[PDB]
Formats: C-alpha cells, sequence, structure tokens
RNA sequence: GAACAAUAGUAAGCACAAUCAUAGCACAUAAAAACGUUAGGUCAAGGUGUAGCUUAUGGGUUGGAAAGAAAUGGGCUACA
C-alpha cells in the first residue's frame, strides 16, 4: 500500500539524523550493508544455492542414462571425479557439463556404432 | 606388491573419491581439465585490462558537464585551436586525396 | 645520472615539499609511502586491481581540485572502507569545499562499490622544507 | 573574505577524557590534536617539521584511538558479551580425553572490496587414534587404508579436504570422511584372507 | 560428569558496536561529526552551519544525479557482497506496450 | 557535566544452544614494517589481559622478496634497479577460548586493524565425537 | 577509447576466450583422453578446428594495463617495468622499496 | 681572492662526508654521487612542439617473413 509508505517516509524522516560520531556512522553503514559484518568470514553472502557436500562428491547419480559396461563409464568417472574435486564450479554448472556429454554421445550415434563397441 | 594391496588401494582411492580403476597418466589429464578452473575463466585473464572506454567516457562527461577539470585535453583543445587559427587544420574526410 | 622521482636543485630560489626533496632511495628510511594497503604484502593478492585504482584517484582528484592541492594524496585501505587524506590550499571558499566533498564522497563510493571517507587539511601555502 | 579560526589546542582542557574525541580511527587531524610533535628529517641549521602540514604524521597509522585508557573502557563493556572457559580443561591432557577431535579453520582479512579467499575452503581434521574403539584388525587395515596421512611417531590421523566451495561443505565432508573410514575398517571382505 | 560446557550468547551484527558507542560520550570542545574538522570548514555561525551542510547535501545530489543519468558508467560490480544500495536506480518503465504491465 | 544518562544499550540473549570451544587461536598479522607491529602487539595484549585470555605472543621470521628491473628504458641490462619488499609477521597465540569469547576478542581486534597490515586467523575448533563413530557395529 | 588497437584487440580476443572457454574445455577432454576410440576424435578435431581463431586461450598477451607494452611487464601489478618504477619511485606503491643489501 | 707564529676573505645551499640497509658493533658490500661534457641512447614504455596522412602513411582477416658464400662478439661442452 502507497499509504503505508507514505507514513513510513515520515518516520524515516525523524529518526535520520546528522551522524554525531564515526561509531554512529559505522553502525549505520553496517546495517545498509556498506560495511563488512564483522568478525569478518569469507564466506558470507555466499551460500551455493544451499547445496552441501553429498551434491558436490557424489554425481554417480547422473550416470544412469550411460552404458554400464562400456568406455563411456570409464570416460565420465573421471569427470565426476574432476567435478567433485572442483570447487570453482556449482552443482547446477556441473549439471550442465554432464548433460552436454550426454547430448553429444546421444546425438554422434554412427560414429560409436562404427567404432565397434556397442554402446547406448 | 600383491592382490591385498592393489585391493586396499582400489578400496582407498573409492572411499577417498579418487579414480578407481587404473588409468593411464595421459588419460589422467581430463581430471585435471575439470578438478580446476580453466584460463579463460580466471578472474586474473579475463579481468586483465580495466575496461578504459568507462573511464575516458565518464572522465569526459564530467568535464564537458563541470565537475573535472583536465588539463592535458584542455592542453590538446588550445592547441588545436591555435594550429587551426594559423590555417593547417583537419581536413574533412573525403577530399584530402582528391580534392 | 639518476633523473627518476627527482627534482632538480636550481640557483637556490625554488621551493620544495618534503618529499620532493627525497629522492627514492630514501623511501621506508626518511620517508614513507603515499599509500598503504594488504595487497603488496607476501601472500595476499589483489594488487593490480588497487594499484589501478589508486591511480585513478590519483588522477581523478588532480581535476577535482585544480591548483589547490598542496601534495600527494594519502590513500589508506582499512577492511573494505578507503579513507582519502588531502591538503588543500584555502583558496577555494569552505561552501564550495563541503560540495566538493559531498560530490566525491558519493561519485567514488558508487564507481568503486565501497565506502569512502575523504578528509581535507587547508593551509595557507605550501610547506617548504628546503631552501626556498 | 578571508577566516583563520584557532585550533582546539587552546580549547582542550587538562583532564578532559581522551577517547571522546578519538572513538574510531581518524586522519590525524592535526588542529585537534593538542600534542606539538615534530616529524621528519631535520635541516642542519634546522628542525623537523611541525604537526600543522606535516605529511609524514599523516601516512603514518594513528593510535590515538587506541590508549590503554581507551581500551579498558572498550573491555569493560566487551566483558558482558564472553563467556567463562570452564576450568575442567585448564590442561590439555583431560582436553585430549573429552574432546578428542581438532578441527583446524582458517580465516583471512584483507583489506578491499572483495571477501573471497580460495584458502578459507581449507579445513584440517585431527584425530589421535588412542582415543577410539578400533580393534587390532581394525587399526591394522585403517592404518594402510589412510597410508601417509597417518603418522606413527605422534599417532595423529589428519584429513586435508578441500573439493567443496564451502567451508561449512568441507567440514561436513571431513566428517563423513571420518565416519566411512571407521566404519569400513571393520569389515572384513573376501580379499583379506590372502 | 565433569565436563563443562557454557552456553552461547547471540547478539546483532550492531550490538556490539553499540555497547562499543556507549562508552564514549560527545566531546566539549569539538564541531559535530559531519563538518570537517579543519579550523577553514569549522561553521562560525547557525546560518554558516546550515549552509555548509546544505551545500553537501547539494553536491551529493548532484552526483546521484549523474550517477542516475549515466548508469552504464557504474554497472560494473567489484564488491563480492554485492550491496544494492549504490547501484543507479532506473526510471524507465520495463513494459510499454502492455496496458496492464505498464 | 553535560553527561547523558542511560547510554548503555545492549542486546544480549543466552541461546540454548552449546557454545563452540575453541583449543587454540594463531592470529598472524602481517605488515610491512615493526613499529606498526609492535604497537598492535602491544594493543593486542594489553586488550587480551584485561579478559584473561593468557595471550603468548612471538614474532615468526620476517620474509623479503626482492627482484630486479632494467635501469634505463631502451638499451641497458648493465645497469640494473633492484626493489624489495619486507614483510614483517607478529604471532599472537590464545589458548582455552570458547566461541563467544573469541568472537568478542575478534571484533575488538578486526575492527582496529591497522591500514597497512593484514592478519590470518586459525581456529582450533574442540568435538568430542560424532554420533555414527560413538559406539557403532557397522 | 583504450590505449592501443592492439589492446582494443587484444581484450576483445579474451572477451572470445571467456565466451569459447567452456566448448573448448569440452571438445578438449575428448581429445586428451585414450579411452575413446580414436573415430570420434578426428571428428572432435575438425569440431575444435571449426571454432574461431580468437577463441583460443593461446592468442592472448599480457600487455601493461597503462602504456600497453607487450614486453617488459610484471604478471602482479601488470604493469610495465617503466610505469611500475615510475609509481614505486613516488612511493605510491605501500611496502615496495629500493633493494639495499 | 691563500700563508695558522696567518698577508682579504665571510658565505645560506647542492655535492663529499655522516647517517641509513645487509636485523649487535668494526670492516666490507650495497646504496648515493651535484653543476656540466659527449646536439650520447630512447618520437617504437607513455604524452608530446613543428612538419605531413583522412575511400589512407588509418582500421580488420588469411598466408608468408626464408637460406647461408663468408666474417666476428659473448657464453656452454670438452680436448682427459
Ligand atoms: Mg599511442
Ligand atoms: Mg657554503
Ligand atoms: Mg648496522
Ligand atoms: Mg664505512
Ligand atoms: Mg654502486
Ligand atoms: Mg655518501
Ligand atoms: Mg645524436
Ligand atoms: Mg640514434
Ligand atoms: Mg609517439
Ligand atoms: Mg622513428
Ligand atoms: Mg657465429
Ligand atoms: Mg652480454
Amino acid at each position: 500500500s502507497l499509504w503505508d509508505i507514505e507514513f513510513a517516509k515520515q518516520l524515516a524522516a525523524v529518526t535520520e539524523r546528522p551522524f554525531q560520531n564515526g561509531f554512529e556512522e559505522m553502525i549505520q553503514w553496517t546495517k545498509e550493508g556498506k560495511l563488512w559484518e564483522f568478525p569478518i568470514n569469507n564466506e558470507a553472502g555466499f551460500d551455493d544455492d544451499g547445496s552441501e557436500f553429498h551434491e558436490h562428491i557424489f554425481l554417480d547419480k547422473y550416470l544412469q542414462d550411460f552404458p554400464k559396461q562400456g568406455p563411456i563409464r570409464h570416460f565420465m568417472e573421471l569427470v565426476t571425479c574432476g567435478l567433485s574435486k572442483n570447487p570453482y564450479l556449482s552443482v547446477k554448472q556441473k549439471v550442465e557439463h554432464i548433460e552436454w556429454f550426454r547430448n553429444y554421445f546421444n546425438e554422434k550415434r554412427v560414429i560409436l556404432k562404427e567404432s565397434g563397441i556397442q554402446l547406448n | 606388491l600383491s592382490e591385498y594391496a592393489v585391493r586396499m588401494s582400489r578400496l582407498s582411492a573409492r572411499l577417498f573419491g579418487e579414480v578407481a580403476r587404473p588409468t593411464d597418466s595421459k588419460s589422467m589429464k581430463v581430471v585435471k581439465l575439470f578438478s580446476e578452473q580453466p584460463l579463460a575463466k580466471r578472474k586474473e585473464t579475463y579481468d586483465w585490462y580495466p575496461n578504459h572506454n568507462t573511464y575516458f567516457a565518464l572522465m569526459g562527461t564530467l568535464r564537458f558537464l563541470g565537475l573535472y577539470r583536465d588539463e592535458h585535453q584542455d592542453f590538446r583543445d588550445e592547441q588545436l585551436r591555435l594550429k587551426k587559427l594559423r590555417g593547417k587544420g583537419k581536413p574533412r574526410k573525403g577530399e584530402g586525396k582528391r580534392a | 645520472k639518476n633523473r627518476a622521482a627527482r627534482v632538480r636543485v636550481s640557483k637556490g630560489d625554488k621551493p620544495v615539499t618534503y618529499e620532493e626533496a627525497h629522492a627514492p632511495h630514501y623511501i621506508a628510511h626518511r620517508k614513507g609511502w603515499l599509500s598503504l594497503h594488504t595487497g603488496n604484502l607476501d601472500g595476499e593478492d589483489h594488487a593490480a586491481e588497487r594499484t589501478v585504482e589508486d591511480v585513478f584517484l590519483r588522477k581523478f582528484m588532480l581535476g577535482t581540485f585544480p591548483g589547490c592541492l598542496a601534495d600527494q594524496l594519502v590513500l589508506k585501505r582499512r577492511a573494505n572502507q578507503l579513507e582519502i587524506c588531502a591538503l588543500v590550499l584555502r583558496q577555494l571558499p569552505p561552501h564550495k569545499f563541503y560540495f566538493l566533498v559531498g560530490y566525491s564522497e558519493t561519485l567514488l563510493s558508487h564507481f568503486y562499490k565501497c565506502p569512502v571517507h575523504l578528509h581535507l587539511q587547508t593551509v595557507p601555502s605550501k610547506v617548504v622544507y628546503k631552501y626556498i | 573574505r578571508r577566516k583563520a579560526l584557532p585550533p582546539r589546542t587552546e580549547k582542550m582542557a587538562v583532564d578532559q577524557d581522551w577517547p571522546s574525541v578519538y572513538p574510531v580511527a581518524a586522519p590525524f587531524k592535526p588542529s585537534a590534536v593538542p600534542l606539538p610533535v615534530r616529524m621528519g628529517y631535520p635541516v642542519k641549521r634546522g628542525v623537523p617539521m611541525a604537526k600543522e602540514g606535516n605529511l609524514e604524521l599523516l601516512k603514518i597509522p594513528n593510535f590515538l584511538h587506541l590508549t590503554p585508557v581507551a581500551i579498558k573502557r572498550h573491555c569493560e563493556a566487551l566483558k558482558d558479551f564472553c563467556t567463562e572457559w570452564p576450568a575442567a580443561l585448564d590442561s590439555d591432557e583431560k582436553c585430549e580425553k573429552h574432546f578428542p577431535i581438532e578441527i583446524d579453520t582458517a580465516d583471512y582479512v584483507s583489506a578491499g572490496p572483495s571477501i573471497r579467499n580460495p584458502k578459507a575452503r581449507v579445513v584440517t581434521l585431527r584425530v589421535k587414534l588412542s582415543s577410539l574403539n578400533l580393534d587390532d584388525h581394525a587399526k591394522k587395515k585403517l592404518i594402510k587404508l589412510v597410508g601417509d596421512r597417518y603418522c606413527k611417531s605422534t599417532d595423529v590421523l589428519t584429513i586435508k579436504t578441500d573439493r567443496c566451495p564451502l567451508k561449512r561443505q568441507n567440514y561436513d565432508y571431513a566428517v563423513y570422511l571420518l565416519t566411512v573410514l571407521y566404519h569400513e575398517s571393520w569389515k572384513t571382505e573376501e580379499w583379506e584372507k590372502k | 560428569e565433569e565436563v563443562v560446557i557454557p552456553k552461547k550468547k547471540t547478539w546483532d551484527k550492531v550490538a556490539i558496536l553499540q555497547a562499543l558507542a556507549s562508552t564514549v560520550h560527545r566531546d566539549s570542545t569539538a564541531a559535530p561529526y559531519v563538518f570537517q574538522d579543519d579550523p577553514y570548514l569549522i561553521p562560525t555561525s547557525s546560518v554558516e552551519s546550515h549552509s555548509f551542510l546544505l551545500a553537501k547535501k547539494s553536491g551529493e545530489n548532484a552526483a546521484k544525479f549523474i550517477i542516475n543519468s549515466y548508469p552504464k558508467y557504474f554497472q560494473k560490480d567489484i564488491a563480492e557482497p554485492h550491496i544494492p544500495c549504490l547501484m543507479p536506480e532506473y526510471f524507465e518503465p520495463q513494459i510499454e506496450d502492455v496496458s496492464e504491465a505498464a | 557535566v553535560d553527561v547523558p544518562k542511560d547510554m548503555t544499550k545492549p542486546e544480549i540473549t543466552i541461546s540454548d544452544e552449546p557454545d563452540t570451544l575453541y583449543k587454540r587461536l594463531s592470529v598472524l598479522v602481517k605488515g610491512h614494517d615493526k613499529a606498526v607491529l609492535d604497537s598492535y602487539e602491544y594493543f593486542a595484549v594489553l586488550a587480551a589481559k584485561e579478559l584473561g585470555i593468557s595471550i603468548k605472543v612471538h614474532e615468526p621470521p620476517r620474509k623479503i622478496e626482492r627482484f630486479t628491473l632494467l635501469k634505463s628504458v631502451h638499451i641497458f641490462k648493465k645497469h640494473r634497479v633492484q626493489y624489495e619488499m619486507r614483510t614483517l609477521y607478529r604471532c599472537l597465540e590464545l589458548e582455552h577460548l570458547t566461541g563467544s569469547t573469541a568472537d568478542v576478542y575478534l571484533e575488538y581486534i578486526q575492527r582496529n586493524l591497522p591500514e597497512g597490515v593484514a592478519m590470518e586467523v586459525t581456529k582450533t575448533k574442540l568435538e568430542q565425537l560424532p554420533e555414527h563413530i560413538r559406539k557403532p557395529i557397522w | 577509447y583504450y590505449v592501443d588497437w592492439k589492446m582494443l584487440r587484444d581484450v576483445k580476443r579474451r572477451k572470445m576466450a571467456y565466451e569459447y572457454a567452456d566448448e573448448r574445455l569440452r571438445i578438449n577432454s575428448l581429445r586428451k583422453n585414450t579411452i575413446l576410440p580414436k573415430d570420434l576424435q578426428e571428428v572432435a578435431d575438425e569440431e575444435i578446428a571449426s571454432l574461431p581463431r580468437d577463441s583460443c586461450p593461446v592468442r592472448i598477451r599480457n600487455r601493461c594495463v597503462m602504456t600497453s607494452r607487450p614486453r617488459g611487464v610484471k604478471r602482479r601489478w601488470r604493469l610495465s617495468r617503466i610505469v611500475f618504477r615510475h609509481l614505486a619511485d613516488h612511493g605510491q606503491l605501500s611496502g615496495v622499496q629500493r633493494a639495499m643489501w
């Protein structure tokens, strides 16, 4: 409602005053978000979409749409191990890589059949 | 080297998340390809040169608005004015060679 | 002959500041650094960003306060807030000085996405250290 | 019209409290500092320059807001936030038997707009194997499972996890690694008998 | 039976800063914090005190005017926490053709 | 004489959660000059003694990084200019810390940290045992 | 403007490399392995050759920020050996001082 | 422009020296070394006064920038 904001700005005008101390300056800037949250933590403001270690380390659940005994598993276990040890990529970002691999392998069907090894 | 030690190492790699089956060093490169960020995605690489256009445009706009005073550009303008008054200015595009 | 950051001696009538009168080999011996930050430590990073920000601040402030600046600025970087200390000749009225400082405190903050403090010390004239 | 106002020095009281004028970090304005301090290399026939217009005094960080009186006054108010350390763990000998797990966590602070530091994700786990319920076979299997991560001179197992992006995720992964290493050391498979 | 675990105390992010501020009271011979501490900039009368603050606020508003009029010169963000208070504000509506959304 | 009254208005609550326990807290402050580090160490120990922390202080060895550049602009390699970067370290050791005590100490420590120095904080978090290792059988 | 046309080209090369970073990584993952059959590796080589020239990270040149000098630059400061000296001799860089030992 | 048992010399200042750094002194090293000479090197670190280009001496893409008849400077390997 516009009237709620109209009544809130009147309150804000009365509460707002010129700063008398640097302590008040720092308090106001911290409440606004300019000042760092002390004690400083290098992970403040970043939550990685609320994921945990099992969304990063364990990626074998995304390898179901691949041949289990073929060389595709041997190739993809290395990329999953790399993504698990990669801290610079997110869980959703790794999903893009594995889905791109799924799409590419399922698109290039003639070559995998001509290679002599059965693949799905 | 024994089968017991091989099984122990294979299980240790599985529990630590390393590569389970034996693989060659040349094929191990794909592991490092994903374990670390690529060079083109590094912040020290893709953010090497600051956007000089932003700085130049902001400074010129401030100078025209009347907040920043650029001595170098003022000197350039004074020299250009003096050269044009002397008689050697900037030729118009399309007539320098033909006309 | 070394010529870096070295003002040549005239006949004995030019005024020089304390920073100008000391050669660059006297840095950390007789005079300190004009800027302080953690980027130039051993195990730290992000030094080029701090250097380019510092040089942009120098060039911006030189045009912001033309002719009234006494000496080089002091750029202190302390916990995400950047303090800029300057010595200015009392040539401009305080009405214009407050306008300029209020303009800068917001422009630099919004340009560098960090809080800034600006402090000015008014001097009647440039302080002379050696022969004048 | 030019005006020259005298500084606060003529108005500063001798017994007036200092932290009131310097509550936080300040750029050391000479007008509010009643102490005549000369800084700089003196001339052969001269003296070091006074505090007025001295860039040397402005370059250095001033500790006028951290005088001992101000520190005591601040800590008197901060005494209300802290909790009392239990006396039951005065010596590390009891701390080892009560809390055998040690978690080393790194924190860094640097001046600048950015906060992310790649070394913040590192979490180290230290567990003394003399405080666990491992049997002989379980201990012998676990030593070979961990390999070089466990030393014999000190008998402390160390876990160095850096795979997770977040520090909390790394801590949870270290706890999971400790759990699985303890659990799988008791399982005897068919290839152990050979 | 012997291990004693104390309880934790949870406080606001600025509660400790307010506790720090409570220790220091107002100074007698000191000008208000908003004005510059340099004597040449210290106001002398009430009209001068009002005028200096008005001039500073006018400069702040002029800077904000440039920031709003040229958003593209401040779109690049360097601070990791991504503070929105310092981002330029847009006066143009997003949708013009749709009457309901306009 | 004009002292304001009732200036202390804190908001402190005691949560039912057990407080975090810390074994050893190492603070390594690195800087360029030694006077700043000495003053900072004096301030830190004076603050810690009032709170009763029994702080231990020692100075790790410094590290000097030197490099060499050309002295002239176009062609002069026989003459060089060598630049030096000194890094001095001060180590403060705290023992027998609690979650709130460490927080309140780091509040008064970091807020007054000098601009020319940086700080690395290492915490030895104390835990008894995880829930799945108390007395499990597979 | 920028410092030089060479710098204006280099920033475009860096932008293109950033844009094509993931695709090149995915393609190279198919070339730097021996598990996959060699039939698809040639197709992957053709695909990576079909990519734009300025997409590979080998074309980037670490020039100076201020003067765009192709050589004599320091990676830590991204500045040439001359601009670095000019800034350091004025005391504008913290912790930097003449080496005397 | 000088006679120390003194005969027109006082002299700010820049140099030299001292100090600083190689974490204790001393030594050594490092650093520093003015005013000027070589119209010494650098319009190609960067900007520049003057004189010249503007459907080009400007801006982009691809492909090539060999080779040694021969002489010489500085280094590595040795000729045990
Ligand atoms: Mg150019
Ligand atoms: Mg003389
Ligand atoms: Mg000595
Ligand atoms: Mg000597
Ligand atoms: Mg020498
Ligand atoms: Mg000497
Ligand atoms: Mg010549
Ligand atoms: Mg020549
Ligand atoms: Mg040129
Ligand atoms: Mg030429
Ligand atoms: Mg030859
Ligand atoms: Mg040679």
